[PDB]
């Protein structure tokens, strides 16, 4: 009675497979140890959440204060985790916002199912119950809608979209970077009296230009592009031609080699004397005819020669490298030019215009700006960020791109309409789903309530982040639900928070509708998948 | 739930204790699966010493091969506890628990509760001591049949050893057996019969002697060897030097005053010789023919050896316990602790008293007593595991002869008792029983493994065991229709039935009994059990 | 696929235990690891068969050539070899005759029955084949007896007994060897002719004293004993007859101590001065009454004071130290002496008779002699064995073992019952088994069968050592049984043996006129053990060990 006997399926599986299945125990293992991770996005969420420092292995810290950043470079070794992980970065990648929402309301509704389970109603029923209650969650959000906006041009219009965005990271800063990312919108959509027939719009149209130093109020909205770039052989006029004419070219200024690998053949000594004025004359009957048009700005991809270089020092012609092949074709954008990988000769109707080019230093580094006025610019547009701290930087670019994220999750669809935020739907869709419960007899009417509750985290960790007690600002909400102005009660975050009700078009806080159903739905797919597992099988490292 | 707690562990729960303890079961059944019955394989035992032990006992087997399981423990505990009081029904505790853990799994992987299952075995028990009454047969020790006695031995002996030492070894048991019977009806095994050593000619030249032999003899030479007529004298007090409780140094002053005090060691056990002499006074007559013999538990020191050599007194010191405890029954006469009163009513007799000694050892034998009231058996053997192997032959076949004079009833074996229990409990009325519900398989569960024991006796043999139970089937129906009762039997010399009442084929009541009520106890007990694990400080 | 599951549910024992069955050809393993140590047995057997070095792990050496002897110092491993080791130290401790005989026997009876097993025989059927032969084996031993003893003390009897016995261990010369043990065999035995009493003899009254140097044919025969001590006071060579007496004591020759805190007390001078007078005095006085009797030796039983020494050698008594308790107890069977531990007056019947008490140089060592005359024999004698190797006198000395545990043979029965030796009784047997073997029917008559066959290892084995071709030897004898018992009476065939050396062909010249002779109590438990041996091997289908 001293050693067992090794459990005789030993000559099964190797020793590296785990098995953690159910009645062992597997749920309450699992729903538990997610609550260390479900903390830290609930900490993390809200206008005054903490950003979270992050060191990959490799040393590049990061800090941010979202959900898919960070789960990203988390190396995690829990394979129930990994599921809100991908399905975090599914909406990121979609729709850019909402990250927070997923892994909060995911993690809620196994922590929330904590009774279900114990109580001992089947596993299966809970995910019919969900997925009932999912369809009814669709269905309602459309009726609370008061938000339906069609115009989607102006700038004082996105004042009720990009500066509630902007207000949950890094609160302090509203009217400064909304200003930058509004008027963006506005270089990067067409003037126009009717643009419809759902036009384009794309992340990479709005670039981010990380500077070093300067405050955060001194930045100002670039309609080109500025790169960390030397320019070579003159100093720019800047008034004098009032306009320039850049052709883009794939293939370097050289000349024409072939792919195969040659070398010079030279029978006698008369080809010997010609061959120094050659290579000469033979690029000057192709850099000539550049000259002819009056291309004031040649920009070419790959490496360019001296030879080349030359030639353009005395006709004051500029160049720029742009190694990187994705950067490449945002420059064309901006003077409406095609790259040209054949030589040829520039033509009008191919060759774009561009008002001028300047350059400086912005943070003490030497910068090429490609700001121009009074021209034609198709998306394309850059936000110069001057900012303390690297760290600091790489925040508000990723806000950007939420911010111009949203941008595309509007004008993709055929309807971004808003909704009511700062913990106003969430309470609403309590009371919708308490009542639908009653409706519907069955042993899953249980499912439909703990349904209903995992969406109380949303106004409390609000309250728990601002300071405040949670079990008297949420039960009071209640109360003013009860009787349009029930609909827009909200959560207030002030000294004067102890009333508890702030209304809602003060501020204008406001959500987004398709954000929040592909929310619902990628977090029911989430809590679907790990109330339906039942055995997890690891392995060896 | 234990890894969070404990940082290191080991846990099963919910298929593999059940698996452990069935396939721990299947495990030592296998072990003991082939000694089982008269033409089992025998197995020895030698350890890293290099000494050689010998026997087919499931319990020398248990408790001298250390086992790490947790279920084979038990059942070492079980198979040992109802042999240490019974003396027989090792092995059959062993298969039973071996087999009803198996015959029961089956169902349970079926998914029947082993709660209600373990509530059908029970219910049959109660069955199966109901039938008892019924199955077993009286017999009145009144007629004194020693053939009934001489059958009895033959079952235990012939499964141990082979025919040439069961037909001399079995009426060296009948004849101990026979004095134990008496008016008071006062069984006593321990006491009475014993076993000893001794390495000799043969294990075949084992002899019975009526009284009490000692492994001691007359250290002198000159003390007699031989006496005719002995009378014993039992004394528990020791003749030698006695140290004296703190008294420290005889204190002497001149050189004539140190032996003068030394002599005084002397008078202290002359003081004590002296009443020996003083009670030889009394019984000098027919001083050459009769003799005298003096029996001490402690020592004698040397120098009064001498004294009792001069007188032809034979001088027996250092017996043990039980030994003085057997002399009165041989013997005849009384026990004596102090020299003082003395009488000749206490001293014995004895009709012949000689010795005989091999190499350095020497062993003094006494017999041809008037009316001895116990006896001995000393058992002869070439090797010290034949002395081992008769050791366990001769412990198990005294226990089971005598659990017969115990009781008046005797249960006829050979497969008779498992094989009409089968039909019992498979043709009793249900409605009589209390049981219902999912109780239909485990009423077949325990009733179906009862039968694995007979073919077991069969598998040593090589026959087929299906096959030879099929005319054992077909003679019990056509039995109860004849209107003749009879108790079928396997013979395994020709591979068929037989009748165990004219074969002589019997076996004890409670070793039956209390088998399948510690086996029922321990396979219910393995059965509820669903969680194993370890845990403690060391 | 890479590894099996290495035997599950192996943790119901240890790791250590395992299991041995009768399947896997293990039985014929068996029966080859006793043909492992059966083989040194073939050169151990016989006149010619050659001795064993066998080196122990303290250094201690015995150089061999009986069995029983050399199979106690190695240690074995298989369990079934040793039971031809405590098989044969059976055979030593009873009968100290025929250990060989138990080794080759039962090892050539598991050998064939290596065919027996591998034809298809139960095992059950075998051990009734061999008991069935037993009792016919037993039986005519006793039918084919020829010649008697008849005396208890003869010269050529003696002749007769002894020289076949050791003729196996250490041969060498015959004359020279068998006197040593007759002259001695006649000392001891209580003759004691038209009395009518029983006999008696004890293996432990002949006893050989080693001393190096010398040579064999030195050896003498000595009528009492002798121990390699120093006389303490004087040597006296003892020219004086008139025979001196012998008084024996347990205790020391010193003041009878107290056993509980023996301190002496001296309360004023008075005391003092008398007692350093009063031990010289009392000392003195109790060897007074000793010294009066007429004693010239005493034998102390333990450490002797210097005192009791002083008066001692004043009028001349010799001192012995024997400090054990057999060494005491033998030298009393000599004189016929009883001991008393009290320091008094031995009683005159008491005392012993030894006429001379003499020291010489025999192994450069002092030792002291007793030897006795014709008048008042003595028992428990000692024969004088020298030697040049010491090794040689180990083995020279327990022949005489073998030899006197011989002579214990003829005690316990009613007489000699002396058989043919040199293979002739085994080779009659075979006949007398094989027709057995046809009489009896049934499926055993291959173990009858079988039971013959294992008898040829004896002439086999003693033609193999003799440097002769066994194909040639052993049918050449055969002859003399298959032309078997003619109409006229007097058949002179049963002495037909093998030979070591001589004639051709190889039938002996009887073993008559040769004069050698085996013992029927000697074959009697041989067979009997050897029978047990293969019996228990034979019957046991499954072996279990530990830690190996
Ligand atoms: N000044 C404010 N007053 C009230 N509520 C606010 C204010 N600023 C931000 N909020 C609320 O904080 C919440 C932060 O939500 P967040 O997790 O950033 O949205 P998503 O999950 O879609 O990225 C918003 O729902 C918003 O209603
Ligand atoms: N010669 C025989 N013929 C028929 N049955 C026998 C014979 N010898 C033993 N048995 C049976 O073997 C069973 C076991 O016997 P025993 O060895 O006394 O108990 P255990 O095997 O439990 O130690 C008994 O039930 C008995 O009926
Ligand atoms: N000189 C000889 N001639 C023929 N046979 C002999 C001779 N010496 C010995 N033998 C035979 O050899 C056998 C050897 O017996 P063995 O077992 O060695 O005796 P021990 O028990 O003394 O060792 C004897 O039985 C004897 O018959
Ligand atoms: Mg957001
Ligand atoms: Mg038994
Ligand atoms: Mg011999």
């Amino acid at each position: 009675s001293l050693r067992l006997p090794q459990n005789p399926n030993a000559g099964l599986f190797k020793q590296g497979y785990n098995s953690y299945s159910n009645a062992d125990g597997q749920i309450i293992k699992s729903i538990a140890a997610i609550r260390e991770l479900h903390q830290m996005c609930l900490t993390s969420m809200g206008p005054c959440g903490r950003n979270k420092i992050i060191v990959n292995h490799l040393g590049k810290i990061i800090i941010t204060n979202d959900a898919a950043t960070m789960l990203r470079e988390l190396d995690i070794v829990h394979p129930a985790v990994k599921v809100l992980v991908m399905a975090t970065e599914q909406q990121k990648i979609d729709m850019g916002d909402g990250t927070n929402l997923v892994m909060i309301l995911a993690g809620e509704l196994l922590n929330v199912s904590e009774k279900l389970i114990s109580m001992g109603l089947s596993a299966v029923e809970i995910i019919q119950g969900y997925n009932m209650a999912r369809k009814f969650t669709l269905k309602e959000l459309d009726e609370m809608v008061v938000g339906e906006i069609t115009d989607k041009n102006d700038k004082n219009e996105l004042l009720k979209m990009i500066k509630p965005v902007i207000s949950s990271k890094k609160y302090g800063s509203e009217d400064i970077l909304s200003e930058l990312v509004s008027e963006a919108v506005s270089h990067v959509l067409p003037v126009a009296q009717q643009a419809g027939e759902i036009p384009y719009f794309n992340v990479d149209s709005i670039r981010v230009v990380k500077i070093m130093g300067g405050s955060l109020s001194n930045s100002t909205v670039i309609k080109g592009m500025v790169f960390n770039r030397e320019p070579e052989g003159h100093v720019k006029s800047l008034s004098e031609d009032k306009k320039h004419k850049v052709a883009v070219f794939t293939c370097p200024l050289d000349i024409a080699n072939t792919e195969t690998k040659g070398t010079v053949l030279l029978h006698n000594a008369q080809e010997m004397l010609d061959f120094s004025k050659g290579e000469e004359k033979q690029i000057d009957a192709m850099m000539k005819e550049i000259a002819d048009m009056g291309v004031e700005c040649i920009v070419a991809g790959a490496g360019v020669g001296e030879l080349a270089l030359h030639y353009l020092n005395r006709y004051g012609i500029l160049v720029l490298k742009v190694p990187s092949k994705f950067e490449l074709r945002r420059l064309c954008r901006v003077c409406g030019a095609t790259p040209l990988p054949r030589l040829g000769a520039p033509t009008p109707e191919e060759l774009g215009l561009v008002e001028t080019v300047k350059t400086m230093e912005i943070g003490g580094d030497r910068v090429t700006v490609f700001k121009q006025e009074q021209g034609e610019i198709s998306r394309t547009s850059t936000i110069i960020l001057r900012g303390a701290t690297q760290n600091n930087l790489d925040d508000i670019e990723r806000a950007i791109d939420d911010g111009v994220a949203a941008v595309k999750g509007l004008m993709k669809p055929s309807g971004g309409k808003l909704l009511p935020g700062a913990g106003a739907t969430e309470i609403e869709l309590i009371s919708r789903i308490t009542k639908y419960g009653e409706r519907t007899p069955g042993l899953l009417q249980l499912a439909i309530k703990q349904f209903a509750v995992a969406f109380e985290v949303v106004p409390r960790t609000l309250a728990e982040t601002a300071g405040l007690d949670v079990n008297e600002v949420l039960p009071n909400l209640y109360a003013a639900h009860n009787v349009t102005d029930h609909l827009y009660k909200g959560v207030d975050i002030d000294g004067e928070s102890d009333e508890g009700v702030k209304d809602i078009r003060e501020e204008n806080i406001y959500d987004m509708l398709a954000t929040k159903k592909f929310a619902i739905n990628v977090a029911t797919e989430a809590a679907t998948t790990v109330l339906s597992i039942d055995q997890i099988i690891m392995a060896k490292k | 739930s234990l890894q969070l707690l404990n940082p290191k562990a080991e846990s099963l729960r919910r298929d593999a204790a059940l698996k452990v303890n069935v396939t721990s079961a299947e495990g030592l059944q296998s072990v003991l699966e082939t000694n089982l019955g008269p033409k089992g394989t025998l197995k020895m035992l030698v350890d890293g010493a290099g000494n050689i032990k010998l026997t087919k006992d499931g319990k020398v087997l248990l408790t001298e091969m250390q086992i790490q399981s947790p279920t084979a423990v038990l059942i070492a505990r079980a198979a040992a506890a109802q042999d240490e009081i019974t003396g027989d029904g090792t092995t059959t505790v062993v298969c039973l628990v071996g087999e009803l853990l198996r015959q029961a799994h089956r169902f349970i992987q079926e998914g029947v509760h082993p709660r209600i299952i373990t509530d059908g075995f029970e219910i049959a028990r109660k069955e199966s001591m109901k039938f008892l009454d019924e199955f077993k047969i009286s017999k009145t020790n009144l007629s004194n049949d020693r053939e009934f006695l001489l059958q009895v031995a033959r079952s235990s002996l012939l499964t141990k050893v082979d025919a040439d030492l069961t037909e001399v070894l079995t009426p060296i048991v009948t004849d101990a057996v026979l004095s134990v019977y008496d008016a008071q009806a006062d069984n006593l095994d321990l006491h009475m019969v014993e076993i000893m050593q001794m390495q000799h000619l043969s294990p075949k030249d084992t002899t019975f002697i009526k009284g009490l032999v000692l492994d001691h003899g007359g250290r002198h030479p000159d003390m007699p060897t031989r006496v005719k007529n002995a009378y014993v004298l039992i004394l528990n007090v020791s003749l030698e030097y006695e140290k004296t409780e703190v008294n420290s140094g005889f204190f002497y002053s001149s050189a004539d005053q140190r032996d003068k005090l030394a002599a005084s060691e002397r008078k202290f056990v002359d003081a004590k010789l002296k009443k020996i002499i003083d009670l030889k006074n009394e019984v000098c007559g027919m001083d050459p023919d009769k003799g005298f013999v003096i029996i001490n538990q402690k020592g004698i020191d040397p120098m009064s050896l001498d004294v009792f050599a001069k007188h032809n007194i034979l001088a027996l010191r250092r017996a043990k316990r039980r030994n003085m405890e057997r002399l009165q029954l041989v013997t005849g006469g009384e026990a004596q602790n102090s020299v003082e009163d003395l009488s000749p009513q206490i001293l014995g007799f004895s009709g012949l008293v000689y010795q005989e000694t091999i190499g350095e050892e020497k062993f003094t034998y006494v017999t041809e007593n008037t009316d001895p009231k116990s006896c001995t058996i000393l058992i002869k053997g070439s090797t010290h595991y034949a002395l081992a192997q008769t050791k366990d032959a001769v412990r198990d076949g005294l226990r089971a002869v005598a659990n017969v004079l115990k009781d008046k009833n005797i249960i006829p074996g050979a497969g008779a008792f498992y094989i009409a229990l089968s039909r019992y409990l498979r043709s009793a009325n249900m409605n009589k029983l209390g049981a219902k519900g999912k109780t239909k398989t485990g009423i077949e569960a325990f009733a179906e493994a009862l039968l694995v024991i007979p073919k077991t006796l069969v598998k040593n043999s090589g026959f087929d065991p299906l096959d030879v139970l099929a005319m054992v089937e077909d003679e019990l129906d056509d039995a109860q229709d004849s209107d003749e009762t009879r108790y079928v039997g396997v013979d395994l010399n020709i591979g068929d039935s037989c009748d165990p009442t004219i074969e002589g084929i019997w076996d004890s009541y409670r070793v039956l009994r209390n088998a399948i009520t510690g086996a029922t106890g321990i396979a219910s007990n393995l059965l509820l059990c669903d969680e194993l694990l370890r845990a403690g400080r060391s």
